[PDB]
RNA sequence: UGUACAACGGGGUAUUGUAAGCAGUACUGCUGAGAUUACCUUUGUUGUCUGAUUUGU
RNA sequence: GAAUGUUACCGCAAUAGUAAUUGAACUUAGUACGAGAGGAACAGUUCAUUCGGAUAAUUGGUUUGCGGCUGUCUGAUCA
RNA sequence: AUACCGAAGCAGAAUUCGGUAA
RNA sequence: UUCAUCUAGACAGCCGGACGGUGCCAUGGAAGUCGGAACCGCAGGAGUGUGUAACAACUCACCGGCCGAAUGAACUA
């Protein structure tokens, strides 16, 4: 199920995008091997909305959600807020969020059940989260770092963190989350595994240079096959 | 270092060195001597060292790649090359030394290159030795001493010409004479997601190329995989292939030993003798024997809230060669922009081109625009039109 | 310092004399090979980038852009020229009958004192059966290779003191120049627009005379691959009628242009900034050739305009943005 | 265009969890024709430099450091003029592989979008 | 000898944030005030519009 | 700025000064090559540095004009 | 000052040599 | 200028013969042509190069069908 592209002759897969069960957010430029990769798993059953945030090439890690919405940092411009308006349909959200911190993939890990927030987020946006996204928010310290999703993947099937997370960290988070996780690497071997690949519960893509253990082991641990 | 060598950089014996710098560098004419030789020796120092640091030398590197060295080429001199040119080195630093120690100063300049070139000339024969091994060894195989790996002995041609092209990518001749395989090959085969390397060797019937083998097989890590044929391949009979691996007896068991073969079935007892060995029947010309065989040794090398999933999401067959085709059908994807207009889901069919004025003369227009602002627009609007009643400019 | 650009020596008159044209292209339909207008001061502008692949692709990015003030073109003449071994020589040259006072001032410096006696002797011998004047144009076509139209601008439209008509020749595009000394004939007198000639995206050059600091300076330059992002008609009102900003204004800054330049008649916004300051007149060229690229050849909208003054640092777009914060201003009201 | 504000040798704070407190920028890549005038950094530049409070390892050896802040007032292509808290800086490999696991403070758009995996490790942008 | 030249205050433009006083509750409403404004503007009024020299196949 | 007709406008050009310059990203690439790591390439696109001309959209070292601050004081706050 | 040709067991990367040229 | 060929067929150029005993050391293949040491039976080297693991195949030097007279090598200036 997993898929192998490298955009742009670059890594971080995850970064220039974000993907859900029910819409899938892409970077704009001009190479269109990136975007050929969502074409060929998925044809157009979701929205392949080539959009960016606050006029950053970091979508991927500029937005969070889950199939139930999606939300967007302060930096939006208005235009790009009506677009994505126009760009989603009406069964989606969209949400606007209002805080010093504006990287939502950096900030906030979000699935479909759970959503893991820096632990100093704002009550205000603590509570906003779940009305949107039908998720509960607790705050999460995964590999003693303050900064859960600038490196960290978690689909709703199971989680994959970086390598620089404890295995004591995991034991107690398998059990507390109710989905499994394992400390992997990706692009052989880069530590940020948040940023090099982008995985939900039936689709997955991996940079070019990742390794056939990475790849076996992401599909084994989120049960793609 | 690199397992494989190409970067030694190529000699030019004899002639063709001393142009290389002749060419290059062609009481005041004193001075002009004194640069001249500053930059001739110079030169000359440089080249000797490049020539010195691109060449490995025999011993200096692991002794597998020693003793390959030495079964290739004269190990002797491998090290005489390098002492002249040490030699050649020092005499050209001792001319500079001698020298940094109109009719008569004509003649200064002359002897340097006297001598210079009675010091140079005379290394051809070891250059010439250099510039031939140089193309040797700059094009030899990747033969990584860790990576597990796997060797075939036995009889030239008896099938093992085919086996490793029909177990590894490689291309082999399988024209029957005496040693089809001059040298060594290499062939790379993943298995449990780790590396794998397969290298053959023509045999063992003595010559430099039998002590190459021996040699290489000795030193390595790698299993040997001896050949034979339940058929009579090759036209020697049984009793030579099971004298000739009794010779590699003495030194073969401590590798994990494996025996292929391609009344008849009754003579392989004496192959058995060995306890270290296994032997099975195989074929060159097919694959699943081959396979098992690679399997084996492999396995041998070893011990060295609910989920969410959309109907449609699986309704979906995965295409079978894309972005690519309709930017390549769109004349390129670098040159050709990325479009919005009519792709993204708008809103309705009817608004097709919202322009948002996004001004105000002071402000923004999104400072205040919402939608469905009419209940607004019938409540506010009576603020400007009560002042008839009060005036707030008062 | 540049080599082809010396000595510096100061250009002999405001009006930058033009010695190239974009070659004679014998299949074209006759059309003017250049324009002629005004310089005025400079404002900004920002679009949406569609060039493919650019750091600030598909977004809106700012752009500094000037603007000419160019006054109708109206034609008095036409010249032909024919080729020699001596080089290019205007064998004949006409005019078209009638000259406005603007045109006989370039002829006169203490005009007031003379007695005006400018073109008018001519126009008697227009003032027949044609004859000479007629024969002329037979003359032209019988042995003319290329033919240079000859037009002045509406100097009393720009708001400028000096009401002296500036001239200038303008080859035309078109072949066959029987035709071309036709519709130079019957295009006497008339008013030619913008959009005549040239067109939104065109990739025009600007040639003028550089600012004098006051030898630095006034010396005439030459700038090429310009592109133009909008057809201004300044006669008309809401010059700012773009897709957005639906706030109709007009593209005169508050107060008017700053120093000179209140725009009361046609303009044309270019790409970047131009040689020369505001009072100078500049004319503008096809460029010779129309480069591929997408940087010359992609068309690009427009969106805001800055109209604050800059008599100062600059603050109000509009009067009525005063109201509300400042409370009561008894002065006023 | 690049400007030719902070020159080599500048303290400026460093913004990573690395336990780094100053950077001494001893050396700036990229010195190529710009001759007689000393080269100067900017942000997403491609510079080197020194912890000058810090472990021995980043005393006397130089290695990449990322600006992701200036302080300075710089104009945009997106008609934007603003600035914001302070200069900072963070301490990677010339390939971007920040040692800090946490990034502070806001990150220069300018920076982050030429650095996808300098952006993926820092919060705040802009 | 026609809004041709030029003065003005006005109008826009730029600038400042509580000016002269008066309402007394030991700074409060006029009061983001008055204000200048060598940049544009010259709308009405008002003043000027006539001199010496030279040239000419 | 001196002279050939008086004056002025629009033109041609004998002639002379020559101008550009380097790196980086995509797509052709993980392609040909190749046991293997590593990695071509034309052409089509996107940026800045060295140098040259420009103008002030913005910035920048750069009308005692508007708010008040000190002294000699008109008597006394307004100056 | 940069590049253009022919050669090297120059597979690719990369390197050297004889000519043009500052 | 010296020597040589002389319609017994000058020189350039096409097609053929270019064989036999047959060879030993390198043994791994080497038979003319990777490297050891130098006959002759009847126009033909136990071999000038190409090339194959080597035979294989072409070949030049030597001749033959061949063409119809100047010509090949070095010197003097």
């Amino acid at each position: 199920m997993a898929t192998r592209t490298q955009f742009e002759n670059s890594n971080e897969i995850g970064v220039f995008s974000k993907l859900t069960n029910t819409y899938c957010l892409v970077a704009v430029g001009g190479s269109e091997n990136f975007y050929s990769a969502f074409e060929a798993e998925l044809g157009d059953a979701i929205p392949i909305v080539h959009t960016t945030i606050a006029g950053t090439r970091i979508i991927g890690r500029m937005t969070a959600g889950n199939r139930r919405g999606l939300l967007v940092p302060t930096q939006t411009t208005d235009q790009e807020l009506q677009h994505l308006r126009n760009s989603l349909p009406d069964s989606v959200k969209i949400q606007r969020v209002e805080e010093r911190l504006s990287a939502l993939g950096n900030v906030i890990c979000c699935n479909d059940y759970v959503a893991l927030v820096h632990p100093d987020i704002d009550r205000e946006t603590e509570e906003l989260i779940s009305d949107v996204l039908g998720v509960e928010v607790f705050r999460q310290t995964i590999s003693g770092n303050i900064l859960v999703g600038s490196y960290c993947s978690l689909s709703n099937q199971g989680g994959l963190v970086h390598p620089q997370t404890s295995v004591q960290d995991q034991e107690e988070l398998s059990s507390l989350l109710q989905v499994p996780l394992v400390a992997g690497t990706v692009n052989r071997g880069s530590s940020v595994v948040g940023a090099g690949m982008v995985v939900n519960d039936y689709l997955a893509v991996t940079g070019l240079d990742t390794t056939a253990p990475e790849l076996s082991v992401i599909e084994s641990i989120f049960r793609l096959q | 270092m690199q397992l494989s060598w190409k970067d030694i950089p190529t000699v030019a014996p004899a002639n063709d060195l001393l142009d290389i710098v002749l060419n290059r560098t062609q009481t005041r004419i004193r001075a002009f001597y004194m640069r001249k030789v500053k930059y001739t020796g110079e030169g000359f120092v440089e080249k000797f060292e490049d020539i010195l640091k691109g060449f490995p030398n025999i011993n200096d590197v692991h002794p597998f790649h020693r003793d390959l060295m030495d079964t290739l080429y004269e190990k002797n001199h491998y090290k005489i090359s390098l002492a002249a040119i040490s030699r050649a080195k020092s005499l050209v630093e001792q001319v500079a030394r001698d020298y940094v120690r109109l009719f008569q100063c004509k003649q200064l300049k002359r002897a340097a290159l006297g001598r210079m070139a009675t010091i140079v000339k005379k290394l051809r024969d070891p250059l010439a030795y250099l510039e031939q091994v140089r193309q040797h060894i700059g094009r030899l195989p990747s033969i990584d001493p860790n990576t597990r790996t796997l060797l075939i002995c036995g009889y030239p041609n008896v099938g093992k010409s085919s086996f490793l092209r029909c177990i590894t990518k490689s291309d082999v001749d399988v024209q029957p004479y005496a040693f089809t395989t001059k040298s060594l090959y290499v062939g790379h085969f993943d298995y449990k997601y780790l590396r794998f390397q397969a290298i053959d060797t023509p045999g063992i019937l003595m010559n430099n190329i039998e002590m190459q083998s021996i040699y290489a097989i000795a030193h390595l890590r790698s299993c040997v995989l001896y050949f034979m044929d339940l058929s009579e391949q090759c036209g020697f009979t049984i009793e030579a292939q099971v004298k000739l691996f009794h010779s590699i007896k003495p030194l073969f068991a401590n590798k994990s030993v494996m025996v292929v073969i391609n009344e008849r079935a009754q003579l392989l007892e004496s192959v058995k003798e060995v306890p270290g060995v296994e032997i099975m029947t195989s074929s060159c010309q097919l694959e699943e024997n081959v396979m098992e065989v690679r399997n084996k040794a492999c396995e041998k090398l070893l011990a060295s809230r609910t989920p969410f999933i959309p109907e449609s999401v699986k309704n979906l067959k995965k295409y079978d060669p894309l972005a690519r085709d309709i930017e390549a059908e769109n004349g390129g994807a670098g040159v050709f922009n990325v479009n919005l207009k009519d792709k993204y889901l708008l809103e309705d069919d009817e608004w097709k081109n919202d322009i948002m004025p996004e001004i105000l003369d002071g402000k923004n227009v999104y400072d205040f625009l919402d939608p469905e602002i009419a209940a607004k627009l019938q409540a506010l609007e009576e603020e400007e039109e009560k002042l008839e009643n009060e005036g707030f400019y008062n | 310092g540049h080599l082809g650009f010396l000595p510096r020596k100061r250009a002999a008159s405001i009006r930058a004399r033009v010695k190239a044209f974009p070659k004679d292209d014998r299949s074209k339909p006759v059309a003017l090979t250049s324009f002629l207008g005004y310089k005025a001061g400079m404002t900004t502008i920002v679009r949406d980038l569609d060039r493919p692949g650019s750091k600030f692709h598909k977004r809106e990015v700012v752009e500094a852009v000037t603007v000419v003030d160019t006054p109708p073109v109206v034609v008095v003449g036409v010249v032909g020229y024919v080729e020699t071994p001596r080089g290019l020589r205007s064998l004949t040259t006409v005019w078209a009958e009638h000259l406005s006072d603007e045109v006989k001032r370039r002829f006169y410096k203490n005009w007031y004192k003379s007695k005006k006696k400018a073109f008018t002797k001519y126009s008697a011998k227009y003032a027949q059966d044609g004859a000479g004047i007629e024969r002329e144009l037979a003359r032209i076509k019988k042995y003319a290779s290329v033919v240079r139209v000859l037009v002045h601008t509406q100097i009393r439209k720009t708001p400028l003191a000096q009401k002296k008509a500036h001239l200038a020749e303008i080859q035309l595009n078109g072949g066959s120049i029987s035709e071309k000394v036709d519709w130079a004939r019957e295009h006497f007198e008339k008013t030619v627009a913008v959009d005549s000639v040239f067109e939104q995206n065109e990739m025009i050059d600007a040639i003028a005379v550089t600012k004098g600091h006051g030898q630095r300076g006034y010396h005439s330059r030459t700038s090429i691959n310009h592109k133009i992002y909008r057809v201004g008609k300044g006669d008309d009102e809401a010059n700012g009628a773009t897709s957005f900003d639906r706030t109709k204004k007009t593209i005169t800054p508050m107060g008017g242009f700053v120093h000179y330049g209140e725009i009361k008649n046609d303009f044309i916004m270019v790409k970047g900034c131009i040689p020369g300051n505001r009072k100078r007149i500049v004319t503008l060229r096809k460029s010779l050739y129309t480069n591929t690229s997408r940087k010359a050849l992609e068309e690009v909208s427009l969106k805001w305009i800055d109209t604050a003054s800059k008599f100062g640092k600059g603050r109000f777009q509009t009067p009525a943005e005063k109201h509300a914060f400042m409370g009561t201003l008894k002065k006023d009201l | 265009r690049i400007s030719l504000g902070l020159p080599v040798g500048a303290i400026m704070n460093c913004a990573d969890n690395s336990g780094a407190r100053n950077l001494y920028i001893i050396a700036v890549k990229g010195s190529g024709s710009r001759l007689n005038r000393l080269p100067a950094a900017s942000l997403g530049d491609m510079v080197m430099a020194t912890v000058k409070k810090g472990k021995p390892e980043l005393r006397k050896k130089v290695m990449p450091a990322i600006v992701v802040r200036q302080a300075k007032s710089w104009r945009r292509r997106d008609g934007v003029f603003l600035y914001f808290e302070d200069n900072a800086g963070v301490i990677a490999n010339p390939k971007g592989e920040m040692k800090g696991s946490a990034i502070t403070g806001p990150v220069g758009k300018e920076c982050a979008d030429l650095w996808p995996r300098v952006a993926s490790n820092s919060g705040v942008v802009v």
